[PDB]
RNA sequence: AAAGUUAUCCAAACUCGGUCGUUUAGAGGAAGUAAAAGUCGUAACAAGGUCUCCGUAGGUGAACCUGCGGAGGGAUCAUUU
RNA sequence: GGUAAUUCCAGCUCCAAUAGCGUAUAUUAAAGUUGUUGAGGUUAAAAAGCUCGUAGUUGAACCUUGGGCCUAGCCCGCCGGUACUGGCUGGGCUGGGCCUUUCCUUCUGGAGAACCGCAUGCCGGUGUGUCGGGGAACCAGGACUUUUACUCUGAACAAAUUAGAUCGCUUAAAGAAGGCCUAUGCUUGAAUACAUUAGCAUGGAAUAAUAGAAUAGGACGUGUGGUUCUAUUUUGUUGGUUUCUAGGACCGCCGUAAUGAUUAAUAGGGACAGUCGGGGGCGUCAGUAUUCAAUUGUCAGAGGUGAAAUUCUUGGAUUUAUUGAAGACUAACAACUGCGAAAGCAUUCGCCAAGGAUGUUUUCAUUAAUCAGGAACGAAAGUUAGGGGAUCGAAGACGAUCAGAUACCGUCGUAGUCUUAACCAUAAACUAUGCCGAUUAGGGAUCGGACGGCGUUUAUUUUUGACCCGUUCGGCACCUUACGAUAAAUCAAAAUGUUUGGGCUCCUGGGGGAGUAUGGUCGCAAGGCUGAAACUUAAAGAAAUUG
RNA sequence: GUAUUGGCCAGCCGUGGUGACAACGGGUAACGGAGGGUUAGGGCUCGACCCCGGAGAAGGAGCCUGAGAAACGGCUACUACA
RNA sequence: GCGGGUAAACGGCGGGAGUAACUAUGACUCUCUUAAGGUAGCCAAAUGCCUCGUCAUCUAAUUAGUGACGCGCAUGAAUGG
RNA sequence: AUAAGGGAAGUCGGCAAAAUAGAUCCGUAACUUCGGGAAAAGGAUUGGCUCUAAGGGUUGGGCACGUUGCGGCGUGCGGUUAACAACCAACUUAGAACUGGUACGGACAGGGGGAAUCUGACUGUCUAAUUAAAACAUAGCAUU
């Protein structure tokens, strides 16, 4: 059954983009999937994002404008100290210089370079490049 | 694929490896310590023994020789086994009660080439040194 | 797709978006509880008691007209089930099984059937007792079952 | 107030029996591996000259043969009112 | 290495390390050949015959967001001036205050500010003073606050060791020493980080669990009645008694309030309606054929094979027609078609309980997924007692073939083949492919249900049934293609995997010895389940290419 | 009774305690730790041995003196050596 | 008399020669011979003359006892193993 | 009936005799038709006297009226004595102290045991007056 909504949307995502198209539907919405959606649409990986409200759970149709490579979840939520946040960037992370690694902490959920600014940690939840 | 992935399945991913790390053949002969129970020596490097009498080995199949080994009893344990002489001429040496000092071929317990059954080689003779007496470094004592 | 076989259909009822009473219905739902209760002394259970409503005149959803489901309108006034139907329902089936097993005592089919019955019951029956539904003595003996149906 | 003496307690040690563990001798019987100029057949690989194999039961110097139910890893992806 | 040895024994020459080099045993890397990060399971080693289910692991969405002003600390860009300095209505980062229906518990005491006037004094501000309206903040004490996991910062905790700062022991491994003019003197160092599991405090409040008002046994009030216990100082002192007052527990009457229940998952269970099928159980009905027996007509061969023989025959074989009994089995229709958890299931009719799919503006509200041990069913052969015993036919007896033939071919033939009541639990039990969920490409066929439509056909005829066109849900399959995968054969899954994490159970680690020995357990037995070691070996094996 | 608590011991009275989250039993070529070796990360393996804690003086038991010993370069007895 | 059936009816169920790179043995082969030539098992046994058969064990010493070997004068399958 | 030291050296052969023996508490193998083997094998205790503890039966239960020679009934109720008081009666079981020329089922009564072979399954029956067995019978199986 359905044990991971997130992951089912990002992998949703994730094939329309490698087969070429521009637009996404994604059946079940929740919080952290659009908390999600919007650390992706700051960095201009996405465009414009709207949910569509049935009465059930509500959809999101995403538009695609390329410049996506992958997305991924890590599906135990492992909890990460902030002095060895450096093991994980050498881990799945194509180069130093871009990509994002997506943390939740106590103050919301965040990308790792902001976290290291504010002095914070928490569980990783995913990755996005 | 297969495995448990949740964060509470430390016990069971314990245990597989528990089980399933006997099927290793190096791991499971050292477990068991067999070297200390059927090996001759008893988880040593060397031994000394007693020579018996001496005894020619046919080469395998390809070849044809006669490969010249010798019969030791163990002082140690009193066991038989069959030891290989090395060198050219080497057996000319070597008498009857001698008091040979053994090794391995360094197989790890095999045999060693077109010699069959045969796991061990002669060292020492009298307390001199095999090669050293080969070289005419040094004269065997009476 | 299915609790105990291998189908996979996807059967079902669609409610819609609107959650108002359309205009023409004009009934009050005072009138609507004072309805209910009387065809629940008749004998109807709460399953039944909906499709009477819809299918012979007016009410499609008794709870858009009056705010409250039918099971809960029924406990407020004192006639509810002593115990739950969808329970009630599997007892009745499981009875009707041994009765007819031990007149075919080499039906090895129906043996397996009735294998299926009963652990569901027990299943649906653990649920209750945890929820405080059922005592938490309850339980089913097979002896003295046939009298709780009828 | 010494030797000696009465009754409990803490108890080494020996004898007999029971039980567990390791090592070892034995008439005779029945297997495995290797070696060699051996004796008798030709079971398998081609339709290997009776298509091969699986579970079960019986029989014969030996490989093997036959009955019942399967599989194609087959020698057939195929035959019309 | 078998007579010209680049590989043995020697002489020359050369290569590698060098005061060191070779050998044996143990252990780590190489090993992504133990794989949490990170490994195979169609054919190379490996998915339990199948379903139910307890421990164990894992579990859909939902409750305060946003906006409007002020202000600080740190960077960068620019301008200008002398590494320094200021400015930008500079753009960013971190943080603190107010109003938006929200902002932040409470009482006592301490000291005391800000904002205020009072009069006394200088060049429209100020010490004025045991002045008072007055307590921002702070400190000490009391009461109230759903509970765990998680992270941040602190406290406490051993020297040596590891990392690491300083100083030319002549350098170095070390050591903790030293330095300055010249001094009857001065001066310094012997730092810092890490451990890491458990325990003690502090800030944060996302993620994952948990608790609360439904038979109100619910919240509030200086509203108003009761009955019980306790008793500080004030009436000199002690004892005894009473009132008032203060506190606690418990129970009424009245009032106040927006008075208290999240969706109804293309999750799951149950109900209802019309159907569909060779799904299961008991009884019953029919069909020709094979064998036997009786009656009937004729007369010499019949059987079987590549070719023959054994065998039957005027005691009438073989053949022909009519009739009877017995047991087994359901041809053609029958298919890239149907049902069942699998094994499996095909003649008619009656009875009994069960099941899938479709339809639905019915009902419950997380009731769910997979499962160590445990349990139900499980072809054929085989076993124990009765019934039945037509046909085939293990064992057995003969005829041929052959150098031999305990076989292949032919004539006979026992157990068995069928059924009732109990055991056995194994198959190439095969799609050699575990279960739940999401996404990914075009096409035409087909079975079951519903909806729409132009016609034909047809009936006590319409609506229904048969045929035709299109859409959709659920199945057994197929053709083309490759953006993809593999060693390949090939695959809509064997894809979404070096750019590697959706959940769960079982099994395998070079070839033999070996599914063998031994112990245990189940069975009447045959046997099933669990399952080694000594020893031996450099190759076994998979897919494809040329002969 | 002991320096003191305590099923440590004596009487009387209850029927309990641990376990699939692995009890109980068997193996250890087993003193524990600070730590050594080998390294991308994750790990594998060793630790009798200079520092800290525990035990023993050929094998078992008993005891005197003393603040402190069940001591062995202190005593008594048996077993084995001498 | 001629022709069929029947052994959980009475009863029965054989000899001679050659032959495997040390001896030895004989899986193998020729030959006479009939109703069929003793199968599964068992043994110096209460059934074996030669016999106090051969090997092991028990005893200082055992014609006795037990476990094996089997061309068995003359074991053996409801005359039941 | 009894015998020093030896303990089957006697004899065809342990023939005759000796040894064990009641009750309470511990302990108990191979094999097996799972019922047995089993009293397997093998150990400990036992008197007298003075005491302690446990195991039962019967009759009594507070007010308020009416009948009756301090009371028997009619009742109307309430309460469950945090179970008290008096009287009566036999034996069976467990524990402690003292005592003796270490003795005590003090006479009587009262199983020797273990490892194996041959043979009939078992209980049962017969040659009165020399043979009680491996002989007969038996349940089970098969044939006419």
């Amino acid at each position: 059954v359905r044990t991971s909504v997130l992951h089912d949307a990002l992998n949703s995502i994730n094939n329309a983009e490698k087969m070429g198209k521009r637009q996404v539907m994604i059946r079940p919405s929740s919080k952290v999937i659009v908390k999600f959606l919007q650390v992706m649409q700051r960095h201009g990986y996405i465009g414009e994002f709207e949910e569509v409200d049935n009465h059930r759970s509500g959809k999101i149709v995403v538009q695609l404008n390329g410049r996506l490579n992958k997305c991924g979840v890590i599906s135990p939520r492992y909890n990460v100290r902030l002095a060895e946040l450096e093991k994980w960037v050498t881990k799945l992370l194509p180069a130093r210089q871009f990509g994002y690694v997506i943390l939740t902490t106590s103050a919301g959920i965040m990308d790792h370079e902001e976290a290291r600014r504010k002095h914070v940690a928490g569980k990783i939840i995913g990755f996005f490049y | 694929g297969g495995k448990p992935r949740g964060l509470n399945a430390a016990r069971k991913l314990r245990n597989n490896r528990r089980e399933q790390r006997w099927a290793d053949l190096q791991y499971k002969k050292r477990a068991l310590g067999t070297a200390y129970k059927s090996s001759p020596f008893g988880g040593s490097s060397h031994a000394k023994g007693i020579v018996l009498e001496k005894v020619g080995v046919e080469a395998k199949q390809p070849n044809s020789a006669i490969r010249k080994c010798v019969r030791v009893q163990l002082i140690k344990n009193g066991k038989k086994v069959t030891a290989f002489v090395p060198n050219d001429g080497c057996l000319n040496f070597v008498d009857e009660n001698d008091e040979v000092l053994l090794a391995g071929f360094g197989r790890k317990g095999k045999a060693k080439g077109d010699i069959p059954g045969v796991r061990f080689k002669v060292v020492k003779v009298s307390g001199v040194g095999l090669l050293a007496l080969w070289k005419e470094k040094k004269e065997k004592p009476r | 797709g299915r609790l105990h076989s291998k189908g996979k259909g996807i059967s079902a009822s669609a409610i819609p978006y609107s959650r108002n009473p359309p205009a023409w219905l004009k009934t009050t739902p005072e009138q609507v509880v004072e309805q209910i209760c009387k065809l629940a002394r008749k004998g109807a259970t709460p399953s039944q008691i909906g499709v009477i409503l819809r299918d012979s005149h007016g009410i499609a959803q008794v709870k858009v007209v009056t705010g409250n489901k039918i099971l809960r309108i029924l406990k407020s006034n004192g006639l509810a089930p002593d115990i739950p139907e969808d329970l009630y329902f599997l007892i009745k089936k499981a009875v009707a099984v041994r009765k007819h097993l031990e007149r075919n005592r080499k039906d090895k089919d129906s043996k397996f059937r009735l294998i299926l019955i009963e652990s569901r019951i027990h299943r649906l029956a653990r649920y209750y007792k945890t929820v405080g539904v059922l005592p938490p003595t309850w339980k089913y003996e097979s002896s003295t079952a046939s009298t709780l149906v009828a």
